[PDB]
């Protein structure tokens, strides 16, 4: 893939 | 609710949110930093009205979030984000909304919040944060 990625934490809230 | 995803940027300059002391968090919009210039994120509005607006203006880049915390809970049958608190290296903003339900907190020892995604219908249903160095 040609899109950079980042760490993502969550989600908090509805399932 | 309607999902949204801002994506990752180089920092955060300003957070505009709205809440209701009886229900939860409503509108959500961020002014990000994009390589030294502000980038105005798309406004993510609640399906309804009656909220109290709040403007959290950070002295970027000397001031930056070091902890996000809040409460999730049931509102009219829906689990939503009832409250949010943003703590910086300089000051504490919030809590905004109702502090009841199940608490959550994300203290950051090293790194930065550079982006948000989530969903808003009547109230903020959920949300995630992008993290980077
Ligand atoms: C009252 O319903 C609306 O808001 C709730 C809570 O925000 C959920 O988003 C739901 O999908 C949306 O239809």
């Amino acid at each position: 893939s040609g899109k950079s990625q980042t760490v993502i934490v969550g989600p908090w809230g509805a399932k | 609710g309607k999902a949204f995803d801002d994506g990752a940027f180089t920092g955060i300059r300003e957070i505009n949110l709205s809440y209701n002391k009886e229900t939860a968090i409503g509108d959500f919009q961020v002014v990000y930093d994009l390589n030294g210039s502000p980038y105005v994120g798309q406004n993510h509005s609640s399906f309804i009205s009656g909220f109290t607006p709040v403007k959290i203006s950070l002295d970027f880049p000397s001031e930056y979030i070091t902890e996000v915390s809040g409460y999730t809970g049931n509102v009219s049958g829906y689990v939503v984000v009832r409250s949010l608190t943003f703590k910086t290296n300089k000051k504490t903003y919030g809590p905004y909304g109702v502090t009841s339900g199940t608490p959550f907190n994300l203290p950051i020892e090293n790194g930065l919040i550079v982006g948000f995604k989530g969903s808003i219908g009547y109230w903020m249903d959920y949300f995630s944060m992008y993290l980077s160095l």
